[PDB]
């Protein structure tokens, strides 16, 4: 059993982190207390679920997380929610006033003063960990402190553990949810200082989300928590198999050999089906042969973009419910048969398939009805640049005018990292491109 | 957390922070005794961001009151709420100003303004989180106009990383006191130019338009003109005051807002204007709040282009038909809207309506239009500095005609400023 | 289309199927980070000259 | 009111519908780089279709299907031919072709060359490439030297193609000919042929035995105007159009454009659409696409009618401009921004 440490970095990362948590608890049988009565071992233990949770000697499940924000409104929210019992004091981490959608404000102002705070309660969890395979990092890019802390957390973390893998849950800023403007600055530094130090970032655009709880819940309006739920789920079924027992993505490691053979193409698409509302009375459940089907629709991707005009370098799909190897077969055979499926030539066409038969676990009162079966995929393709694109775009928009500069520069920042993390993201669209086009 | 100084100086400043006081205190529920009678606790939750708790429930503003001469705070003392503020916080002269900026800036003003940043210190060290200040004045006077933009020049030298926004009273011909109002504005706004993050400019002739043509009084007064102030104020505010959608500081609303450092002048609207008990469509609200008629800098918004905008929306209605308005209203006008700061157009919902109505909206424009108001001023003060005219009033306190040449040079700039990006494409 | 590696446990399996073969130190960081706060204070030494001129 | 830009200008068709856009009065022309568009009329090269449908509220389309370059290429149609088991190596419509780079199927090219000197056959060639432009690149010859001499000389990837040596002839005059077709497929991928197509005519007599006098064997607009000097003398700019060709079909053969030839054609336009439908369509997509073609066919002495190149950015005929791009605001804009006998026939699947 190797242990994993959560970090929730912002509002938005740690509103995610309290979605995902939760589901955690009702996944393993955990109530709000931090009892869990089927662990028969009391006070210890290494099983699956040993690596998100600790234990007390009084019986109670620890989340090895950590939450840090740089106003305290949103980790208050922790301190007094359902699972307010779950977490010790020194786990909830709150500056008094926030960065202002400002990654310099984040990463240099005030990120120099909770810096060595944040790594000394990071450093006392990893202390309880007799072999820490690494850290799971939530943020938006779109934020001051998702955006300038986190790039200045993973710096140090790669410092002080040289040798533990990294990844990452990104929220990609949408105009439909956010009443800031200057997220495509914040996203494109934040992407450039973190960029050599993750090891596979799960990308959410909050626009793809939107609307597939427009879509698939019948919401009018989606709020966080509408968005937050249906991202848990999905984080959750990304996580799934460092929790419980398998033999696919068992630990960090095998996220970066499964879906990222170039180190900076380490963006993996996500999909996911099914989305069903809670609310719809009749609902006929889908076979494995239309969830898989769902896992090549465009609406169903936590970012939208075209993988036919793209190329595949790995594909891993994650199954939750009543499913069995032969059927999850015969579905991919006849999808190859239909869909524009193309691998880069230096690698295999082909899937790596893990199931576990516990299906989906869904949020009592929640948006989401249960289904019977659902699935993750993550493939790594290089229509996922399309994202890149569209934010480099609004970038070079407003950087030509040095809108909104003297923001950033007066807060210590240097005008050259702009354009320095510019021309680092114009080499990762053309790394992308020599990857995934032809002449 | 969070908590703001308020602070009002001279005249209007203290007419129009007074109204502003009255009527956000309504609407938290604030009695003019300072104690709370609401019905919902929604009123108290962001209660702490413009008024201090005294021990026996009684809630005060954090408001201080600053004049050069007694009167006009003597007047709110007996106003209706009057007895709700602090009565440390009322800091004033004997002399008055004579609607002089020099009186105000370096003379009259210079030896009151210790004893105010005193006040603002002992209200700040008692913030949990000081978020920033904002000042309520006019450009045209003496006291608002000199003091107060000497007050902003102390206030950033002891507190040099807190925002300051202000709420600043435009003069207009039309609607004048003194002749010399034009050398005051002009003065003044190049102190903001340099010292504030945020400045609402309220146009008297706008207000003053509104009030004839459509509230359909025939003879404004000041407290016609001041209602739509407060009134805006209260809007402006509102997402701070009211639990909602925005989860901003000052900081973070004027990083998004302001996108150079000296083009922070802002055009505020409010819809519904009328002169009652029909309900307004979220269509209507839309278009009136982007009509010119409902906005109160005087300046044509189609005579430039939008920088940024916010819009708030108030009381219980469907986001989803606010959303689609808003996009119906951006490509009516798409020629307006810089197309270089991609989705500069932002909302925001409170479902607290304010008092009377159950739906309202206001405006809040970063436009290059508003060049348009210092080209007014620009005009105003070189047709009399041209000959000298009434320059002894300000010698006489020992300015010197450069400081007037300088002061003409730097708002000539701003006007350049904004043409500038008015043409980039 | 040939499944390799299939494990089996009581949670579930896993399996293959294929279709066709084919850093900076502490102390550099400490240095921009102090780098940009002397920039900072810079520029407030500059606010505080001119507002005292 | 609907949004528009404009971002070919030296399209003649985009440049029509542009117009008679602005003249509804419920179109609004927006600068070229503006992002709050509904429409796109777009560029030929490298449009960004990976910015479009992410502008919250606003439904956009774009005259372009993003993949349609892979019909539209001369070397990439060679091999989705090829390489799709619904056209597949035994298609009967489209002429023997390789692909040559200066993969590459010199060697291939060559055996089937070779096996057809035994048989005495004819092994007439022409080489030709999408990157030569206008009449330029193109080299007819019988000798499989001559051609892959003039195909390593470019640096350009080519394709050699069985030159039809026997085409039907329209008399008086002995003179070669290609038939152009307009195709719409709008965002629903109905696919709309325009009743209107133009044959465009060599005006000089064709001759067999000299294939270096490229004027009678290449029916292209430009070569007919700079170089025959019987330039107009049968039809108006060397263009026939349906009409005619019909009465003359009917006269000279006993038979009718739409027995002998528009049967063939539509079922070639519909095979090769529906081909790369799963690749293209934007059924489910964040935007729509729809795209004009323009087909051309040759037609041989036995009336069977052959492929010989799509164009994804087609001109039209002068007195056919103002017919066609009615219909393109028709079905495939106004379908999607409804405004406040058909002209074409659809081919249904
Ligand atoms: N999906 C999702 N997105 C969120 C959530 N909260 C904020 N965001 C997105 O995050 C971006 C804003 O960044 P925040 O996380 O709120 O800012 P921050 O990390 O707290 O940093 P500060 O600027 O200091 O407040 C916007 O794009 C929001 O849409 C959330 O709970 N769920
Ligand atoms: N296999 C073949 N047999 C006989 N003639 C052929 C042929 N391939 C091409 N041609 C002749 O060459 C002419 C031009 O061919 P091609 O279409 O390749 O050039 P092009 O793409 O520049 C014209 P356009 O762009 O208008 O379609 C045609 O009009 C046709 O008559
Ligand atoms: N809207 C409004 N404007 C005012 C009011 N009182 C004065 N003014 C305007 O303010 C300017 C005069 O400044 P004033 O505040 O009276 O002088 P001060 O006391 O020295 O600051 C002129 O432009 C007046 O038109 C008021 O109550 N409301
Ligand atoms: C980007 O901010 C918004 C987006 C959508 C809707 C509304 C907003 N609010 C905005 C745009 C602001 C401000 O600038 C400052 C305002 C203010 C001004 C003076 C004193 C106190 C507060 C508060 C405020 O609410
Ligand atoms: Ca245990
Ligand atoms: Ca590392
Ligand atoms: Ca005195
Ligand atoms: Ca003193
Ligand atoms: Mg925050
Ligand atoms: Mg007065
Ligand atoms: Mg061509």
């Amino acid at each position: 059993m190797r242990e994993c440490i959560s970090i929730h970095v912002g509002q938005a990362g740690v509103q995610i982190g309290n979605a995902c948590w939760e589901l955690y608890c009702l996944e393993h049988g955990i109530q709000p207390d931090g009892q869990m009565p089927s662990d028969k071992t009391i006070g210890g233990g290494d099983d699956s679920f040993n690596t998100f949770f600790s234990e007390t000697g009084a019986g109670k499940h620890v989340p090895r997380a950590v939450f840090v924000d740089l106003e305290p409104t949103v980790i208050d929210e922790v301190r007094t929610g359902t699972y307010r019992q779950l977490f010790h004091p020194e786990q909830l981490i709150t500056g008094k006033e926030d960065a202002a959608n400002n990654y310099a404000r984040g990463h240099y102002t005030i990120g120099k003063e909770i810096i060595d705070l944040v790594l000394d309660r990071i450093r006392k969890l990893a202390d309880q960990c007799t072999g820490l395979q690494g850290f799971l990092v939530f943020h938006s890019f779109g934020g001051g402190t998702g955006s300038g802390f986190t790039s200045l957390l993973m710096e140090r973390l790669s410092v002080d553990y040289g040798k533990k893998s990294k990844l990452e849950f990104s929220i990609y800023p949408a105009p439909q949810v956010s009443t800031a403007v200057v997220e495509p600055y914040n996203s494109i530094l934040t992407t450039h200082t973190t960029l050599e130090h993750s090891d596979c970032a799960f990308m959410v655009d909050n626009e793809a989300i939107y609307d597939i709880c427009r879509r698939n819940l019948d919401i009018e309006r989606p709020t966080y928590t509408n968005l937050n739920r249906l991202i848990s789920q999905i984080v959750s079924s990304i996580t799934a198999s460092l929790r419980f027992d398998g033999a696919l993505n068992v630990d960090l490691t095998e996220f970066q050999t499964n879906l990222v053979p170039y180190p900076r193409i380490h963006f993996p698409l996500a999909t996911y089906a099914p989305v069903i509302s809670a609310e719809k009375a009749y609902h006929e459940q889908l076979s494995v042969a239309e969830i898989t089907n769902a896992c090549f629709e465009p609406a169903n991707q936590m970012v939208k973009c075209d993988p036919r005009h793209g190329k595949y370098m790995a594909c891993c799909l994650l199954y939750r419910g009543d499913v069995v190897p032969k059927d999850v077969n015969a579905a991919i055979a006849t999808i190859k048969t239909k869909r524009s499926i193309q691998f880069v030539d230096w690698c295999p066409t082909g899937f790596k398939v893990g199931i576990n038969y516990q299906p989906p676990t869904v949020v009592p009162g929640g948006d989401l009805a249960k289904v019977q079966r659902a699935v993750c995929m993550l493939s790594n393709t290089t229509a996922i640049a399309e994202a890149w694109a569209r934010l480099d775009h609004k970038f070079d928009l407003m950087y030509a005018k040095r809108a909104f500069v003297h923001w950033y520069v007066g807060e210590g920042m240097e005008e050259g990292e702009f354009s320095e993390a510019r021309e680092d993201m114009a080499a990762l669209e053309k790394d992308y491109e020599e990857v995934g086009v032809d002449s | 957390m969070r908590e703001i100084v308020h602070i009002q100086a001279g005249q209007c400043g203290n007419q129009i922070g007074a109204k502003f006081w009255e009527v956000i205190s309504d609407e938290h529920g604030i009695d003019p005794t300072g104690s709370y009678h609401g019905d919902s606790d929604l009123q108290l939750e962001r209660i702490n961001v413009y008024y201090n708790e005294a021990t026996g429930n009684k809630y005060v503003p954090r408001a201080i009151l600053v004049d050069l001469e007694p009167g006009t705070m003597d007047s709110v003392r007996s106003g209706p709420f009057g007895q709700i503020f602090r009565p440390d916080n009322f800091v004033f002269g004997q002399s008055g100003a004579g609607n002089n900026w020099a009186k105000g800036h370096y003379t009259e003003g210079a030896e009151l303004v210790d004893s105010v940043l005193d006040v603002v210190r002992k209200e700040s060290e008692s913030c949990d989180c000081l978020q920033g200040f904002q000042l309520t004045h006019s450009l045209g006077g003496g006291t608002g106009s000199g003091m107060g933009t000497l007050l902003i020049s102390k206030i950033r030298e002891e507190y040099p990383d807190r925002i300051m926004n202000t709420f600043s009273v435009m003069p207009s011909p039309k609607v004048s006191d003194t002749v010399v109002e034009p050398y005051n504005a002009t003065l003044s706004v190049h102190q903001l130019v340099e010292n504030t993050d945020e400045t609402y400019c309220i146009d008297n002739e706008a207000l003053y338009d509104i009030c004839f043509r459509t509230l359909k009084l025939t003879t404004p007064t000041y407290g016609d003109l001041n209602h739509l102030v407060s009134a805006t104020m209260s809007g402006v505010t509102t997402c701070l005051r009211f639990p909602g959608q925005l989860n901003a500081d000052l900081r973070k609303l004027a990083v998004n807002m302001v996108p150079f450092p000296r083009l922070h002048f802002f055009m505020p609207g409010f819809a519904p204007l009328t002169s009652q008990y029909r309900a307004l469509t979220v269509p209507e609200l839309t278009q009136q709040m982007f009509d010119s008629k409902n906005m109160m800098a005087a300046c044509d918004p189609r005579h430039g282009r939008y920088l940024t905008v916010a819009a708030i929306f108030r009381g219980r209605m469907s986001m989803k038909e606010v959303d689609e308005q808003m996009l119906n209203v951006q490509n009516k006008n798409s020629s307006y809207f810089v197309e270089w700061i991609p989705n500069n157009v932002k909302t925001a919902v409170c479902d607290i309506p304010p008092r009377g109505l159950k739906m309202s909206a206001t405006f809040i424009g970063n436009s290059t239009a508003i060049q348009e108001l210092f080209k007014r001023i620009s005009e105003q003060f070189t047709a009399m500095f041209r000959r000298k005219a009434f320059l002894h009033w300000y010698t006489g306190e020992g300015m010197d005609e450069m400081e007037f040449t300088e002061a003409e040079s730097n708002m000539n700039d701003l006007v350049s400023e904004y043409q500038q990006y008015q043409d980039a494409t | 289309m040939e499944v390799i590696e299939l494990n089996k446990c009581t949670s579930g399996q896993s399996f293959e199927v294929i279709l066709k073969p084919p850093d900076p130190s502490l102390e550099e960081i400490q240095k921009k980070l102090e780098a940009a706060e002397e920039r900072r204070k810079y520029q407030e030494a500059e606010l505080l000259k001119h507002l005292a001129e | 009111m609907y949004t528009f830009v404009v971002r070919d200008e030296n399209s003649s068709v985009y440049a029509e519908v542009s117009r008679l856009l602005l003249a509804t009065g419920q179109w609004k022309r927006l600068r070229k780089d503006n992002p709050r568009f509904n429409l796109m009329l777009g560029e030929r090269n490298r449009l960004p279709f990976g910015r479009l449908g992410h502008e919250p509220g606003l439904v956009q389309l774009v005259n372009y299907y993003r993949g349609a370059d892979k019909l539209c290429r001369k070397a990439s149609l060679v091999k989705l031919i090829k390489t799709s088991p619904e056209l597949s190596e035994s298609c009967t419509w489209f002429p023997e072709s390789y692909v040559i780079y200066p993969t590459d199927e010199r060697e291939v090219f060559l055996a089937a060359y070779n096996r057809r000197r035994e048989g005495r056959e004819g092994n007439v060639w022409i080489a030709k490439s999408s990157a030569g432009a206008k009449g330029e690149g193109i080299l007819i010859s019988s000798e499989a030297s001559e051609l892959l001499d003039f195909i390593d000389e470019q640096g350009q990837v080519h394709v050699i193609q069985k030159y039809l040596e026997k085409p039907l002839l329209l008399e008086p005059g002995h003179r070669k000919f290609d038939i152009r077709s307009w195709v719409l497929v709008d965002h629903l991928y109905n696919i709309y042929l325009y009743r209107e197509g133009v044959l465009r005519t060599s005006s000089e007599p064709y001759n067999s035995a000299n294939f270096q006098d490229k004027t009678c064997h290449l029916t292209n607009h430009c070569i007919q105007k700079e170089y025959s000097k019987n330039y107009g003398r049968y039809e108006e700019g060397n263009e026939m159009f349906f009409e005619e060709f019909n009465q003359y079909l009917m006269d000279a053969l006993n038979t009718t454009l739409e027995n002998s030839i528009l049967l063939q054609i539509k079922h070639i336009i519909r095979s090769c659409l529906m081909c790369i439908e799963p690749a293209i369509s934007t059924k489910h997509l964040h935007y729509q696409s729809f795209q004009l073609f323009g087909f051309d066919f040759m037609v041989d002495e036995e009336l069977k009618v052959w492929l010989i190149e799509v164009n994804g950015a087609p001109a039209c005929a002068q007195k056919l401009y103002a017919e066609l791009c009615q219909g393109i605001v028709d079905v495939a804009i106004s379908s999607v921004f409804p405004l406040a006998t058909s002209i074409f026939i659809k081919l249904h699947h």
